[PDB]
């Protein structure tokens, strides 16, 4: 089986700036006239769409900027003004001998100016403490980079238990994170207590940013 | 045009056979390969059938497991995986002639698990309290254990969009999934604009309108 070897495995990159990712196969994959090596982009949630077959070859719809290069063994494809809606995964595939064969992949991520996340919090609804269950949720939306930590505090003390994190991805248009925590006590413990606050720890600030409420 | 089967839920062990109907050229004529995707994860070759003959030729990974078949009568292939497992969840693709291009069916989801269906509990989110005066309030609802995805949500019966996220589900150690779906709002309008989230789960035909109100303290 021909191995194809993608690297690098993630780029991050500012709009506007170029970049080039390398695929090699374990041999030549020249023949006829032609080098049976295409590139394709899988954006979250979609299926792969051709931009090059060939090794240079440019789908029709496909804009100039991506341009794909090399034969034998060494290809690249190259993405001039880079933008967020970029933002996907690349595979090159060999199509000489079978079985066909992707590339692990090239998850191009893009760079921009740091935000702040915007927290809200929300209490338990009504109709969760009808039954036996109060969560607690907070959404720390539109932010960068994508590290980010978020704490949650019971009457002044953390509660690291029965806690559930999500993060959206890159956004398509700004590039941003999102990301929602959700703490899940009994009825009971929420009862109990009175202070709940997430505090969100991410580089744009010195100091957690900090939401809060009192039952 | 390539127009897959709907989507497939299954019990680990038990099989799943995926419909491919083609039109808009000759079908015995090009090899018709299927490629999976995972959710969040790459594309993945499986096989191909030439539709002429019916010879084929699977990846390592699923020979003796999955089984290409063609009905040249009505242009329509097929694959068949046994022996499913939660790790065949994805979405699955024909594509034609994938080595020289081209054509993919808009793929069919399946979904491998010892969970049943399941329609989501709807909880709100309350209006985020806030200590000082004015500023930007989020709201939700929390769409929490269904069974299987997917879940579509809009607000006010699609008439607020501005502001709106509803994030991907995750799956929970329960074997089902819950999501949220978000809106940032002004403050100054929680007093007089009312919100529903609209949550519809087709795969067990539950439909739920939440409104979405300020706590009583507020």
């Amino acid at each position: 089986d021909i191995e194809l070897t993608q690297s690098p495995a993630s780029l991050a990159v500012s709009l506007g700036q170029r970049a080039t990712i390398s695929c090699k196969a374990s041999q030549s994959v020249d023949y006829d006239g032609d080098s049976y090596m295409n590139w394709y982009q899988q954006k979250p949630g979609q299926p792969p769409k051709l931009l090059i077959y060939a090794a240079s070859n440019l789908e029709s719809g496909i804009p100039v900027r991506f341009s794909g290069s090399g034969s034998g063994t060494d290809f690249t494809l190259n993405i001039h003004p880079v933008e967020e809606e970029d933002a996907a995964t690349y595979y090159c595939q060999q199509s000489n001998e079978d079985p066909f064969t992707f590339g692990s992949g090239t998850k191009l991520e893009i760079e921009r100016a740091d935000a702040a996340p915007t927290v809200s919090i929300f209490p338990p609804s009504s109709e969760q403490l009808t039954s036996g269950g109060a969560s607690v949720v907070c959404f720390l939306n539109n932010f960068y980079p994508k590290d980010i930590n978020v704490k949650w505090k019971i009457d002044g003390s953390e509660r690291q238990n029965g806690v559930l994190n999500s993060w959206t991805d890159q956004d398509s248009k700004d590039s941003t994170y999102s990301m929602s925590s959700t703490l899940t006590l009994t009825k009971d413990e929420y009862e109990r207590h009175n202070s709940y606050t997430c505090e969100a720890t991410h580089k744009t600030s010195t100091s957690p940013i900090v939401k809060s409420f009192n039952r | 045009q390539l127009v897959q089967s709907g989507a497939e839920v299954k019990k680990p062990g038990a099989t799943v056979k995926i419909s491919c109907k083609v039109s808009g050229y000759t079908f015995t004529d090009y090899y018709i390969n299927w490629m999976q995707q995972a959710p969040g994860k790459g594309l993945e070759w499986i096989g191909r059938i030439y539709p002429g003959y019916g010879n084929t030729k699977y990846n390592d990974k699923f020979k003796g497991r999955v089984t290409l078949t063609a009905d040249t009568s009505t242009d329509t292939a097929y694959m068949e995986l046994s022996s499913l497992r939660s790790e065949d969840t994805a979405v699955y693709f024909c594509a034609r002639s994938l080595t020289f291009f081209d054509v993919w069916g808009q793929g069919t989801m399946v979904t491998v698990s010892s969970a049943s269906t399941k329609g989501p509990s709807v909880f709100p989110l309350a209006p985020s309290s806030k200590s000082t005066s004015g500023g930007t309030a989020a709201l939700g609802c929390l769409v929490k254990d269904y069974f299987p995805e997917p879940v579509t949500v809009s607000w006010n019966s699609g008439a607020l969009t501005s502001g709106v996220h509803t994030f991907p589900a995750v799956l929970q150690s329960s074997g089902l999934y819950s999501l949220s779906s978000v809106v940032t709002v002004p403050s100054s309008s929680l007093g007089t604009q009312t919100y529903i989230c609209n949550v519809n789960h087709k795969p067990s035909n539950t439909k739920v309108d939440k409104r979405v109100e300020p706590k009583s303290c507020d």
